């Protein structure tokens, strides 16, 4: 039901963030891509 | 995606080129058949034994 | 007296930060763990 990111050799699920991910191109370019929230720790830290 | 990452070429270099990579691979496997169809001289390593 | 972090193969110490470290779990689990203040390079940049 919920998406995560994890180290391939041992299941330890992590929150999908811009610390755990990087970007290239756009959503039209990649085969098999899906829709999901990418969180960012800087957001509550600015807002609070 | 991992394979390419294992040679320091980041995962997205596969995904931004995936059908091109599969065409290069399909072309290369095709050339193996034509090479092995043409001649026995490649298998000298076995026909010598 | 002070806690630093360094690469394994040549002593080149640094102040411990959330850029130098990653988090998992809590202080119960890790045999032989210690305490120190982790610096957060975002806080002076939010506050100033
Ligand atoms: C997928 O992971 C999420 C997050 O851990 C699970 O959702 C949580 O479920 C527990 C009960 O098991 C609740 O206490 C949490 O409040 C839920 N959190 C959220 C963000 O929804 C979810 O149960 C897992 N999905 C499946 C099918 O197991
Ligand atoms: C790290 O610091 C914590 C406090 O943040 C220490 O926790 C105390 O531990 C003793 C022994 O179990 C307890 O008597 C106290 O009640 C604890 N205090 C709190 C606030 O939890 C901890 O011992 C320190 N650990 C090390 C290895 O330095
Ligand atoms: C990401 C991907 O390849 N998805 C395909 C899907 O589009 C196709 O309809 C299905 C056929 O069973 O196989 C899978
Ligand atoms: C985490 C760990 O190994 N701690 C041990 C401690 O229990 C022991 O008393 C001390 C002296 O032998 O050496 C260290």
């Amino acid at each position: 039901t919920h998406w995560f990111v994890t180290q391939r050799n041992f299941y330890e699920p992590q929150i999908i963030t811009t610390d755990n991910t990087f970007v290239s191109g756009n959503c039209d370019v990649v085969i098999g891509i899906v829709n999901n929230t990418v969180y960012d720790p800087l957001q509550p830290e600015l807002d609070s | 995606a991992y394979r390419f990452n294992g040679i320091g070429v980041t995962q997205n270099v596969l995904y931004e080129n995936q059908k091109l990579i599969a065409n290069q691979f399909n072309s290369a496997i095709g050339k193996i058949q034509d090479s092995l169809s043409s001649t026995a001289s490649a298998l000298g390593k076995l026909q010598d034994v």
